[PDB]
RNA sequence: GUGGGAGAGGGUGGUGGAAUUCCCGGAGUAGCGGUGAAAUGCGCAGAUACCGGGAGGAACGCCGAUGGCGAAGGCAGCCA
RNA sequence: CCGAGGGUAGGGCCCGUGACUGGGGCGAAGUCGUAACAAGGUAGCUGUACCGGAAGGUGCGGCUGGA
RNA sequence: CGCGGGGUGGAGCAGCCUGGUAGCUCGUCGGGCUCAUAACCCGAAGGUCGUCGGUUCAAAUCCGGCCCCCGCAACCA
RNA sequence: UCGUGGAGCCAUGGGGGAAUCUGGGCGGACCACCGCCUAAGGCUAAGUACUCCGGGUGACCGAUAGCGCACCAGUACCGU
RNA sequence: GUGAGACCCAGUGGAGGCCCGAACCGGUGGGGGAUGCAAACCCCUCGGAUGAGCUGGGGCUAGGAGUGAAAAGCUAACCGA
RNA sequence: GCGAAUGCCGGCAUGAGUAACGAUAAAGAGGGUGAGAAUCCCUCUCGCCGUAAGCCCAAGGGUUCCUACGCAAUGGUCGUCAGCGUAGGGUUAGGCGGGACCUAAGGUGAAGCCGAAAGGCGUAGCCGAAGGGCAGCCGGUUAAUAUUCCGGCCCUUCCCGCAGGUGCGAUGGGGGGACGCUCUAGGCUAGGGGGACCGGAGCCAUGGACGAGCCCGGCCAGAAGCGCAGGGUGGGAGGUAGGCAAAUCCGCCUCCCAACAAGCUCUGCGUGGUGGGGAAGCCCGCAACCCCCCGAAGCCAGGGAGCCAAGAAAAGCCUCUAAGCACAACCUGCGGGAACCCGUACCGCAAACCGACACAGGUGGGCGGGUGCAAGAGCACUCAGGCGCGCGGGAGAACCCUCGCCAAGGAACUCUGCAAGUUGGCCCCGUAACUUCGGGAGAAGGGGUGCUCCCUGGGGUGAUGAGCCCCGGGGAGCCGCAGUGAACAGGCUCUGGCGACUGUUUACCAAAAACACAGCUCUCUGCGAACUCGUAAGAGGAGGUAUAGGGAGCGACGCUUGCCCGGUGCCGGAAGGUCAAGGGGAGGGGUGCAAGCCCCGAACCGAAGCCCCGGUGAACGGCGGCCGUAACUAUAACGGUCCUAAGGUAGCGAAAUUCCUUGUCGGGUAAGUUCCGACCUGCACGAAAAGCGUAACGACCGGAGCGCUGUCUCGGCGAGGGACCCGGUGAAAUUGAACUGGCCGUGAAGAUGCGGCCUACCCGUGGCAGGACGAAAAGACCCCGUGGAGCUUUACUGCAGCCUGG
RNA sequence: GAUGUCGGCUCGUCGCAUCCUGGGGCUGAAGAAGGUCCCAAGGGUUGGGCUGUUCGCCCAUUAAAGCGGCACGCGAGCUGG
């Protein structure tokens, strides 16, 4: 839905925020070895190596389960659906019959009360994980793994998802969120359903700050700087680049493909 | 107005200290050069 | 009120084959396409023509009517 | 106290005039094409939409006041 | 003021650095089709090449001087 | 001395890769003679270099000189 | 209020890079100052003031390098190195 | 061998008894002291501060602290005084703050990884604090210390003995510690105000008052118990696939009871045995200690509500079992004993810290009383407490600074209303276009405002009732020029430009129309992501995963964003052209008597790149000319032709763009090179280096009005601080030497200095700036030097990086 | 090894090739006017609108609203459009 505000102040006549009803029934994290001190920091060993990051509200890190083959067959009830500052997606706190509690990136549709489980035996329904091989071609899934046992790495952003296009050998063809067609091993797990909280792509930040609360500091334009700072910089009084769109480091930034050519990763891609 | 020198005992020790000067080969050379010139104070004398 | 009838009335979910386009593989060679006649265009970097495998979208041939339903605009594959 | 009226300030309605600009009505024989009336030589029309010297042309849907 | 480009039948353009050979489209004129005007068809006429003089056997064509049309420049003070 | 030169020799990062005296390197590309020497393990005084240190001298200075300091100087003072 | 709604009222409520304005953070115009009180100061005036706020202490990044809401600005009173 | 090098070092001059003596909070006098006092000590007047100019703590400073002696120098004067000189004292802790505790960022760093060496990452561990954890309150003393010594009251650890208890026991498990922002309830407390009440030495002045008068003061701490507020918390009983299962502890299910609770716990606050303090008053000496009211930003605290940006760690502490050990061992009592190290002076918004100075500057935390004003930490006055700023005394010029006032006029000033005025708080009336419906709004324009007396409504606390406070409502009445009577305290409106907005910036000449910004588009990137730093290891990205992350441009929102892929870039093309090693060896050469050994070397097979083919504009970019033509003329819908990759669309237009140009009309003005509206031969607008608009916003830039004024006609008077004079102290740039006049000539072309002529006794003081081509800076501009740097690219040549064959 | 550059403000002084005001000769001078030349600066030679402007062009006046030199006089006198 997204909450909108009356214009009782500019920057706030455009501002809009998430429908937090989805979450509710729990704001406090499941402390139980669930959150960890999380180190902030826009740089590595001294130098900033990603520009314009910093500041931004204090943040606790919830550790979530991205490889569910741990508890194969051990079912669990969905305790709650909480808020995670560290992601676009919302998480779900789930108590296992085992007694062990874990977190999972909350799929769309999942509800407090439902039961869930991962395994080959597992029933094909929202929240359940299984190797892609045992998932019916056509079903939508999220939190897909890339190589087996390596853990989930695909379709995890709010409202994202992958769809099975069909098997072919030990591999199964997935159409990824981006739209790429990749062959992924059949043993790679993946929980059924879409990522949920798809209204996300619609929230309008609103003001200059807030972009700040999210830890994103101002991004200054190339042309605005000087010959020394960027290739675009310079020229007496406003100019047009000067041919041909480039990054501060000098590589062309409009259309120039960048992924490695001889990458073995290919052969399993097509899109 | 707020001037350049703002004395901090701990900062001074941790920066120009003896131990500090010892860790870095550059510093060890400083201690060397000074000791060899005859300085009475090899390091910024400061008491705590 | 009780008992029954017909209907492309409406809304939701699901599903079927035909055909177009594109992708992959095969086989195959000098044109294809288009018109009043042409040209642009496509094709020896292997097109058109044919087979196989696949993706996706929109529309529902025969029944179909000079027919039916709706207050009008309008409503047509099958299923609940 | 009330008070004609004067004063100050801010609104409302109406009339005149206004560089310049917009269509419009009207005027024997000026210019360009030829949309429409007969398959008007691409059936006409039509609400909408884009476009063009101009009539108009095309899209989509509808009408017969065309076959 | 200083640079460079251009004046060719009636209009708009070729020809000129590689001199002897003036080409194209439109218009103009005579004749056809049409009741007729266009369109369309056949045929034809028209060019100090801006100039003043010079080189050459020979000059639109090469070399100078003038009259022109259009552009480019004109900065530090 | 050798700056690609006719460029050997001595080193050696990469590739190929022997033989043990009928073995193997060199004598300035390369061949052939003639001749030199024995690689892929190691050690080895003296003659040689310097002057923090002790001494001796000086057509060296004599307190703006001579070491920055003849004196309580790498001090005072200056600088994070 | 209506079939049910939308919606409209009061009341409560106390949102906001909202308003005025001290502390605090600035530095708009003018005047004074110019061997200064001061190698950037003073008086009047003015901007922000729950936020992209201010600030103490502890830490990290540096010379073709850092840092930069971008002036070639800042990097110990003069930085195109 | 010195005369010059803006030479180097030192000394001493000149300016000059000049500027200045460092906030315009302010001084006077009487006593002392002494060789000498405006300046030291005492007293009495006076003025200034009083969210301080007063207290307390951190940092830094290191003896400046206290006492006795002293005055050369140091204090911008003086000095008997001092932060100065000499000497001697002075800083006391189980509880305050640190360490024999804990962890943060980060640092270090066994293992482990990397790197010519130096060295770089880095696990465990260790280090690291204004954060966590932890036991002291009220008084009293010294010249100087005190939560440190002492008094009273109250605690903390360890060790021993002892009685009484229990499965005791980890560096392991679990719980816990434990956390945001904004808004808030109920009690409290700190703090403050009154009192007809309590206790007091005293005072009746000057016209009055013996007064329910005036004046002073009416508390602090305090175990257990005791109350009053709160914070925490369901009890049971069984199973169990988890807590890298070792558990009767967690966690999970299952099930009797019970729940806007009770009890159990843990704080806060009163109360408390009792200890402590205790003024105004003369001679240096009298004690109560009660009652109302206001009341926190603090306490109960882990209280509650709402919100999105979703808010440290570890130890102590509970609990659980492991080995083990059950003679251990822990637990509770109770007496005895034991209890280390470092800091403690003083300054601390400043004369002791950072600014070379006793420098109008800078410096984090807490307290910060009273009255009045709507409120307040604001403003005015004032407590406590602290100061009068380390040169003074006169005079009463110009001129300067800061300040007050002004006839008549009222922007005529001027680049410009620059500056100054006006307005100003609160209550009430009452308010337009336009708009994104919030706003514009404090629009504008007005009225009221003091005190006196009467009537009258709600509340809080009490108790319902009186006091005490908090909000009000209505009549009359008094006095001034004036009632927010002083101080704090908007001038307003109309119409343009730019940027949407709050915000950032050139520390120290630019605060802006610049940057940023939400938002739009393009593009890269399938995760060991792209990209960035690094030789590397490794790291950031990100414990993220295309609703994500990098790069680019545009820059809210509205309506929109045309045509040209010729060139350039980028994307796509398994074909061809070309193409390096390398493979391949037709063929040829050097030598040998030779087998040989050596050299060249064509066909042909050989990547990426370039070529070629195609796409591509919110990629770099580009987006025409010349003739003719209507039945008055003008003009040209229409036509011809040349060129192109295509010839600029909507919209806007003499503009932040228009040269000609003060374009031409219209508006405003008495008059308008600016402004607004129109037009359009746009020298040279135009669509994301976006185009045209837009409510609101702006210390942004332009044009008008009203108000109001010393801006001005046009200047006048007055005040304070300087200037001037006297006493004290006493600089600076500059300076070839000077005995340094005018004119007209002359001269290297602008003469005190040459010529001629003309004035002119010697020397100062207060003023003014025409000259000394005055000072200050070896001119920035300019040119020059085969000088230097920063920047650019289809300049040359390299290197990183990346692509590529072997 | 530096002579501050436009305009304005303030203070002026000088030249005459005179814009007023004084004398005067011609006149196609009737008068009143004017025109042109001659002598003569003693003293005069306004306030606004527009522009940085000098200069101009306007508005309202006047006897007239003169020209030009003094480093396009004057920044150790001010202003900085
Ligand atoms: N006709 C009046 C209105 O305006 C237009 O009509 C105007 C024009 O179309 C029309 O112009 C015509 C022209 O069309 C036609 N081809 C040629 C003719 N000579 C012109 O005629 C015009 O001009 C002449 C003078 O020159 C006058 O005398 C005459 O009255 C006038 N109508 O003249 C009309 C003016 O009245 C609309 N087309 C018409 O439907 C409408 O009703
Ligand atoms: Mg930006
Ligand atoms: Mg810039
Ligand atoms: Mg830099
Ligand atoms: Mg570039
Ligand atoms: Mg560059
Ligand atoms: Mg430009
Ligand atoms: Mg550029
Ligand atoms: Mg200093
Ligand atoms: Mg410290
Ligand atoms: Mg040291
Ligand atoms: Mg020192
Ligand atoms: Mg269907
Ligand atoms: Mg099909
Ligand atoms: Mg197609
Ligand atoms: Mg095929
Ligand atoms: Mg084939
Ligand atoms: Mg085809
Ligand atoms: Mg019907
Ligand atoms: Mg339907
Ligand atoms: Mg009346
Ligand atoms: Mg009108
Ligand atoms: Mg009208
Ligand atoms: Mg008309
Ligand atoms: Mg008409
Ligand atoms: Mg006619
Ligand atoms: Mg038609
Ligand atoms: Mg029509
Ligand atoms: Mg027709
Ligand atoms: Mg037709
Ligand atoms: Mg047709
Ligand atoms: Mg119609
Ligand atoms: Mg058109
Ligand atoms: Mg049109
Ligand atoms: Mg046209
Ligand atoms: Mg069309
Ligand atoms: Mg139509
Ligand atoms: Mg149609
Ligand atoms: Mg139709
Ligand atoms: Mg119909
Ligand atoms: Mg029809
Ligand atoms: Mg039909
Ligand atoms: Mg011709
Ligand atoms: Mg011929
Ligand atoms: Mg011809
Ligand atoms: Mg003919
Ligand atoms: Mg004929
Ligand atoms: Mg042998
Ligand atoms: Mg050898
Ligand atoms: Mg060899
Ligand atoms: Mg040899
Ligand atoms: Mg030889
Ligand atoms: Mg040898
Ligand atoms: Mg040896
Ligand atoms: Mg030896
Ligand atoms: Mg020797
Ligand atoms: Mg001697
Ligand atoms: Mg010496
Ligand atoms: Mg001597
Ligand atoms: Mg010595
Ligand atoms: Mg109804
Ligand atoms: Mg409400
Ligand atoms: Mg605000
Ligand atoms: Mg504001
Ligand atoms: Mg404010
Ligand atoms: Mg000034
Ligand atoms: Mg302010
Ligand atoms: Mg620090
Ligand atoms: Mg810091
Ligand atoms: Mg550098
Ligand atoms: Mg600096
Ligand atoms: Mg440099
Ligand atoms: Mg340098
Ligand atoms: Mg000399
Ligand atoms: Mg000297
Ligand atoms: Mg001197
Ligand atoms: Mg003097
Ligand atoms: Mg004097
Ligand atoms: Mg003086
Ligand atoms: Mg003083
Ligand atoms: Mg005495
Ligand atoms: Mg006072
Ligand atoms: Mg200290
Ligand atoms: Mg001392
Ligand atoms: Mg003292
Ligand atoms: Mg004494
Ligand atoms: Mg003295
Ligand atoms: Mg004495
Ligand atoms: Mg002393
Ligand atoms: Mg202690
Ligand atoms: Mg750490
Ligand atoms: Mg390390
Ligand atoms: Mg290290
Ligand atoms: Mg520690
Ligand atoms: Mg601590
Ligand atoms: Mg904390
Ligand atoms: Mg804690
Ligand atoms: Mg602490
Ligand atoms: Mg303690
Ligand atoms: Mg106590
Ligand atoms: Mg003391
Ligand atoms: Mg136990
Ligand atoms: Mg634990
Ligand atoms: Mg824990
Ligand atoms: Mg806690
Ligand atoms: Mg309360
Ligand atoms: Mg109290
Ligand atoms: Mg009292
Ligand atoms: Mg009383
Ligand atoms: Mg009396
Ligand atoms: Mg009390
Ligand atoms: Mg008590
Ligand atoms: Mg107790
Ligand atoms: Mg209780
Ligand atoms: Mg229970
Ligand atoms: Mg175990
Ligand atoms: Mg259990
Ligand atoms: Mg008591
Ligand atoms: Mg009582
Ligand atoms: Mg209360
Ligand atoms: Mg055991
Ligand atoms: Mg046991
Ligand atoms: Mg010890
Ligand atoms: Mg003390
Ligand atoms: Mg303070
Ligand atoms: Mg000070
Ligand atoms: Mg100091
Ligand atoms: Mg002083
Ligand atoms: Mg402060
Ligand atoms: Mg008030
Ligand atoms: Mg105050
Ligand atoms: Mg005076
Ligand atoms: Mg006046
Ligand atoms: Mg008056
Ligand atoms: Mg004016
Ligand atoms: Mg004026
Ligand atoms: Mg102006
Ligand atoms: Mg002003
Ligand atoms: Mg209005
Ligand atoms: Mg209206
Ligand atoms: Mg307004
Ligand atoms: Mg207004
Ligand atoms: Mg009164
Ligand atoms: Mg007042
Ligand atoms: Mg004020
Ligand atoms: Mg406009
Ligand atoms: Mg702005
Ligand atoms: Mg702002
Ligand atoms: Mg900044
Ligand atoms: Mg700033
Ligand atoms: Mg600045
Ligand atoms: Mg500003
Ligand atoms: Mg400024
Ligand atoms: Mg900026
Ligand atoms: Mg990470
Ligand atoms: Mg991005
Ligand atoms: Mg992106
Ligand atoms: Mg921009
Ligand atoms: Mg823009
Ligand atoms: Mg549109
Ligand atoms: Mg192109
Ligand atoms: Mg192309
Ligand atoms: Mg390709
Ligand atoms: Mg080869
Ligand atoms: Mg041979
Ligand atoms: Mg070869
Ligand atoms: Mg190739
Ligand atoms: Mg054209
Ligand atoms: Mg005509
Ligand atoms: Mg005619
Ligand atoms: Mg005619
Ligand atoms: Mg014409
Ligand atoms: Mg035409
Ligand atoms: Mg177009
Ligand atoms: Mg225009
Ligand atoms: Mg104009
Ligand atoms: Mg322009
Ligand atoms: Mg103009
Ligand atoms: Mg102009
Ligand atoms: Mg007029
Ligand atoms: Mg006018
Ligand atoms: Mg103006
Ligand atoms: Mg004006
Ligand atoms: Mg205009
Ligand atoms: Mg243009
Ligand atoms: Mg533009
Ligand atoms: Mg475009
Ligand atoms: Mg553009
Ligand atoms: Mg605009
Ligand atoms: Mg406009
Ligand atoms: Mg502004
Ligand atoms: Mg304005
Ligand atoms: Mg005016
Ligand atoms: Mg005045
Ligand atoms: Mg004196
Ligand atoms: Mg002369
Ligand atoms: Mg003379
Ligand atoms: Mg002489
Ligand atoms: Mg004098
Ligand atoms: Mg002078
Ligand atoms: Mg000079
Ligand atoms: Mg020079
Ligand atoms: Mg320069
Ligand atoms: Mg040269
Ligand atoms: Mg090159
Ligand atoms: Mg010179
Ligand atoms: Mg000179
Ligand atoms: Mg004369
Ligand atoms: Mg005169
Ligand atoms: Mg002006
Ligand atoms: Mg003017
Ligand atoms: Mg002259
Ligand atoms: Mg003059
Ligand atoms: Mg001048
Ligand atoms: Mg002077
Ligand atoms: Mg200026
Ligand atoms: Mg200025």
């Amino acid at each position: 839905a997204v909450k909108k505000f009356k214009p009782y102040t500019p920057s706030r006549r455009f501002m809009t925020v998430a429908d937090f009803s989805e979450i509710t029934k729990t704001e406090p994290e499941k402390s139980l070895v669930k959150p960890l001190k999380k180190t902030g920091g826009r740089n590595n060993q001294g130098r900033i190596t990603v520009r314009f990051r910093g500041g931004g509200h204090k943040r606790l890190y919830r550790i979530i389960d991205f490889k569910r083959w741990d508890k194969v067959g051990i079912p669990a009830k969905v305790a709650a659906i909480e808020y995670d500052p560290n992601r676009s997606a919302r998480i779900a706190l789930l108590h296992y019959v085992d007694g062990e509690k874990r977190y999972i990136i909350a799929p769309d549709g999942l509800q407090v009360g439902q039961q869930v489980v991962a395994g080959p035996d597992a029933p094909i329904q929202v929240g359940n994980a299984l190797p892609l091989r045992f998932i019916p071609v056509g079903t939508v899934v999220h939190a897909v793994e890339l190589e087996p046992k390596k853990g989930a790495k695909l379709a995890r952003a709010a409202g994202t998802s992958a769809q099975i296009q069909g098997r072919e050998g030990d591999y199964v063809i997935l159409r990824l969120p981006s739209g790429e067609l990749r062959k992924v091993h059949g043993e790679c797990y993946a929980t059924v359903g879409a990522v949920g909280n798809a209204d996300h792509k619609n929230i309008v930040l609103g003001k200059a700050g807030r972009s700040r609360w999210l830890g994103r500091r101002p991004h200054v334009r190339g042309a605005a700087m000087n010959p020394v700072d960027h290739p675009h910089g310079g020229g007496e009084g406003r100019a047009p680049r000067g041919r041909p769109p480039a990054s501060p480091w000098g590589w062309q930034t409009k259309g120039l493909k960048t992924r490695k050519r001889r990458k073995p990763s290919s052969r399993f891609i097509i899109a | 107005m707020k001037r350049t020198w703002q004395p901090n005992r701990r900062k001074r020790a941790k920066t120009h200290g003896f131990r500090a000067r010892m860790r870095t080969p550059g510093g060890r050379k400083v201690l060397k050069r000074r000791r060899q010139k005859g300085r009475w104070r090899l390091t910024p004398a400061v008491r705590k």
